[PDB]
């Protein structure tokens, strides 16, 4: 049916417009050379995800911590030496010295022997510039932004079953599409769970992704990339760029025995060969 | 317009906000020292009476 | 280097596994050998006849020494006029590899990379503050070390078991010193943080739209592979003659030569296929490409003229496209990837430990005196 | 160019409301101290030392209301400190770049004795400029 | 210069001052209730 | 640590504006393919029309 129904039944010549490429169309007619990298992709609703400011390993990285304990033990030992020369801060020296990093503890008796006050002042100045560097790291967190992707690709465990995870979701394609044939040649259960999750209009499925009437949708890559690039509101950025996808292109189907194929292929390579494409 | 886009470089834009702020200001602690000298004058006023 | 040492060796990798998949699909035997030179093949003049010829893989294919080329075939218009192509298994463009990997803020600019105003400034500031506190305290309208410790504690903001002296007029001095100390450390924290946020200069090229490469010099040494198809693609285009004249002076044999040259800073840029440079960026962590993508082309199979290994071979390629064997090729090679206080606060703790040793020495001298 | 605008350009009238709330909290502290040992006039220095919390030992008030006012005032001071750090960050990022000469008819261009460095400028010879 | 060139802590203070002032005014009444309690 | 993250968040909410809340590019395909909301116009019988 369609353009294949016009070219195979010899009521047409070729399809200059965009067309998917699979093995059966390569059997019945002959494609041209491709000219644009157009695989498949998945468009989702993609609400505002988290930036994940959870962990931090930049200042100490679980190895400067030993130096912290060594200098705590040094300050404690010299405080014991001041106590021997000259007040319960033998084992409380670590509690005092890391408590006054965050400057809101109960002030234990500090000796007037000039030693402990100076070393606590040096470590506390180091703690002031350390908290300055920590706030600087938290400020440098603003530079990057990354909301996490829900689905990596076509081989996702979410794509096995939405009942396997605690939120159930939905995924759709276009009816009577070559992507449906690619699903049925790869995963029949994907087609079975897609059958109850069908749709009619591509722009209607886009609005359903906007208004929350659809969770996921599967279509060609660059068409969704362009429709998200022109998207009013600008809330759609596609996950990946064709990495876990079909990775096909757009060709020109000609009849099996058409003499125009060489000239069309040379003209396409000329249109690529100057940057005019 | 195409020729003036081609034959004119445009990397260095107008007033970039790059690294050239070199962590030193001079007028900031100068003004803080002006308020500090005012505090010296007020301390002398409280000292004489 | 070596004219007459030809050895049977072991070949493997990406396209070798692709050929093994093709031999698994179609029933045939084969013979794998390597090309004599290290070139793709260019329409280049021979020394007589005023006629250009071919070399490389095309020079060994058209001479009848080869039958089928499985290689990263740079698809263009010149080769299609002579031989036939295949439908590409790989889709890949062109980009530039540079060295945008230099560590910034080697000590975070605490006291030594920044100039020496702040430390001596706080020093003579607290000196003058201590002198005028002594002038207030000795003539009221221990004492020395107590006022010094109070000055350092208000300057330092940690909380320590001290006490303010009789400050009926010196509490104004103490509150001004407190506001002084906090506005200084707040401005210092704020501009160090906002400095290490905005510490991103531009040392890159940004792809083909660089007028510093449209009118190059000895500063941006960009080159190409000797007798490459990208050189033909830039020789065709009507305004890319300047980059052609720049790259023809430093033509290199293999790409690994350019990799080691840009690794040892012999070059500055290199025009190459995109995903291969992404793979080598996963290999060498000191390599990051640019962003502008151009000449989105394909890698397929170098082929002859009319031959029975054109139709079912293209069917086998598209059969590899439709299943997850492209994902298998990803999982083998393509998808397969590979304020720190170590450079910064090392010297900080070195000066801190030097102050520790000096303070311990001064304390033992004080105990020896008292 | 790194300008200096901290209190007089930015806090032209916010400083007044900060002193108004400071006098309010000090009047509350004096009323609590006079309801139920020297924090009558010293409460002002205590309050503006606990604005910034710069390790100033003063006393520990036995009244619960005084500690509640210190807690609320300290939370106000912490969010004021965070707003001041954000203001300095916005002052760094929004960075203007003024010039020493903003005119072809500059008063510097009449004589370089107008300022302490004698600057220098020229053109190409035999030109329409 | 006559007409073309001629053109014709502020944000972080207003709601903060009003909300903290209202909270302190309510807290003073809470202190009246607590001192009447003891 | 909590109030430091609070200070960083309130600073980050004062660093950036809303970038490109309206389109500035003349070569935008949103301008080439307009909508009912893109009310762009010119003076009647002006040289911009020519
Ligand atoms: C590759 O390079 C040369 C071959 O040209 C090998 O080195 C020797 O070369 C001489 C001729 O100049 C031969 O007679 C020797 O037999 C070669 N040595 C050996 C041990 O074969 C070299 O070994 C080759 N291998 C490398 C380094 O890749
Ligand atoms: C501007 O033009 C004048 C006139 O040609 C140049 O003056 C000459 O300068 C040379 C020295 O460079 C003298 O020897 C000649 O006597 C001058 N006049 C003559 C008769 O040529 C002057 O150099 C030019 N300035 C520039 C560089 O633009
Ligand atoms: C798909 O094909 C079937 C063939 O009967 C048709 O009934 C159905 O309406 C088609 N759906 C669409 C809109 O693609
Ligand atoms: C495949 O080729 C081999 C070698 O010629 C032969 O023995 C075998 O029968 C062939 N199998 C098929 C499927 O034709
Ligand atoms: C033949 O031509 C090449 C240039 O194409 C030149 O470098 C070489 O010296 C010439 N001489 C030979 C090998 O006959
Ligand atoms: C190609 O495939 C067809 C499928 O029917 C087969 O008959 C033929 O022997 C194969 N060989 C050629 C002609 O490449």
């Amino acid at each position: 049916n369609g353009m294949i129904g016009e070219v195979v039944y010899q009521r047409a010549v070729m399809a200059v417009g965009s067309l998917t490429i699979n093995e059966e169309r390569s059997e019945v007619v002959d494609f041209s050379v491709p000219f644009v990298e157009t695989g498949i992709s998945v468009m989702v609703s993609r609400s505002n995800g988290t930036v994940s400011p959870s962990a931090f390993l930049e200042p100490f990285s679980a190895s400067v911590w030993v130096m912290m304990f060594v200098m705590l033990l040094i300050v404690s030992a010299i405080a014991v030496f001041v106590f021997e020369y000259f007040s319960f801060t033998i084992g409380k020296a670590i509690w005092l010295l890391w408590g006054l990093v965050f400057n809101n503890s109960v002030p234990v008796q500090n000796p007037k022997g000039t030693t402990s006050k100076i070393m606590v002042s040096v470590w506390a100045f180091f703690a002031v510039i350390f908290l300055a560097s920590y706030t600087a790291n938290l400020a440098a967190f603003m530079i990057q932004e990354e909301f996490v992707d829900q689905v990596t690709g076509l081989s996702d465990k979410k794509f096995q079953r939405p009942h396997d995870y605690s939120p159930p979701f939905r995924f759709g394609t276009v009816p009577n599409g070559s992507t449906e044939r690619n699903i049925r040649n790869n995963y029949p259960y994907m087609h079975q769970y897609m059958t109850r999750f069908n749709q009619r209009g591509v722009e209607d499925a886009l609005v359903s992704l906007k208004t929350g009437k659809l969770d996921a949708f599967i279509y060609d890559a660059a068409v969704l990339n362009y429709k998200a690039g022109r998207d009013e509101g600008c809330k759609l950025v596609t996950i990946g760029s064709g990495y876990i996808f079909a990775t096909t292109g757009y060709g020109i189907a000609l009849q099996k025995g058409s003499p125009w194929k060489r000239q069309i292929d040379l003209a396409l390579l000329q249109f690529v060969g100057d940057g005019e494409m | 317009e195409e020729l003036e886009t081609l034959w004119l470089t445009g990397i260095c834009h107008n007033e970039k906000n790059e690294v050239m702020s070199s962590q030193l200001d001079i007028d900031n602690m100068a003004g803080v020292f002006y308020m500090l000298a005012a505090a010296m004058a007020l301390s002398l006023i409280t000292f004489i009476w | 280097g070596s004219p007459r040492h030809t050895v049977p060796q072991c070949c493997y990798g990406f396209c070798i596994d692709l050929l093994i998949k093709l031999a698994r699909t179609m029933n045939f035997t084969y013979e794998v050998h390597l090309v004599a030179d290290g070139k793709f093949g260019t329409q280049e003049r021979v020394n007589n006849s005023n006629k250009k010829e071919w070399n490389g893989m095309m020079g060994e294919l058209l001479s009848g020494q080869a039958d089928m080329i499985v290689a990263p075939l740079t698809i263009n218009n010149e080769r299609a006029q002579y031989i036939e192509f295949s439908k590409p298994f790989k889709y890949q463009g062109l980009t530039i590899l540079v060295k945008k990997e230099i560590p910034r803020s080697t000590l975070d600019s605490f006291m030594q990379p920044f100039q020496s105003t702040l430390w001596l400034l706080v020093g003579l500031s607290v000196h003058v503050v201590a002198v005028m506190l002594y002038l207030l305290d000795r003539f009221s309208p221990l004492t020395l070390s107590s006022a010094m410790w109070f000055s350092w504690g208000v300057l330092l903001n940690s909380g320590i078991g001290e006490g303010a002296p009789r400050s009926f007029s010196a509490r104004i001095l103490g509150m001004v010193w407190a506001g002084f100390a906090m506005i200084i450390v707040a401005s210092y924290t704020a501009n160090l943080a906002a400095f290490l946020v905005l510490d991103r200069p531009e040392e890159r090229i940004t792809g083909i739209n660089d007028p510093r490469l449209r009118n190059p010099s000895d500063k941006f040494i960009y080159a190409t592979v000797k007798q490459s198809s990208v050189d033909i693609y830039f020789r065709r285009q009507v305004e890319l003659s300047t980059m052609y004249r720049h790259m023809e002076k430093h033509n290199y044999e293999s790409a690994a030569e350019a990799i080691q040259a840009v690794r040892d800073n012999k070059l500055h840029a290199f025009i190459w296929d995109s995903a291969v440079l992404e793979f080598e960026a996963s290999q060498k962590c000191d390599l990051v490409t640019t962003g502008e993508l151009f000449f989105r082309s394909g890698f397929g199979i170098g082929m002859r003229k009319d031959s029975p290994w054109k139709q079912n071979v293209s069917l086998s390629i598209l059969k590899s496209h439709e299943n997850g064997f492209m994902e298998d090729l990803d999982k083998t090679w393509v998808r397969y990837q590979e304020t720190l206080t170590f450079e910064n606060m090392a010297g900080v703790f070195m000066l801190v430990a030097g102050g520790i040793v000096a303070g311990i020495f001064l304390i033992f001298i004080e105990i020896a005196y008292k």
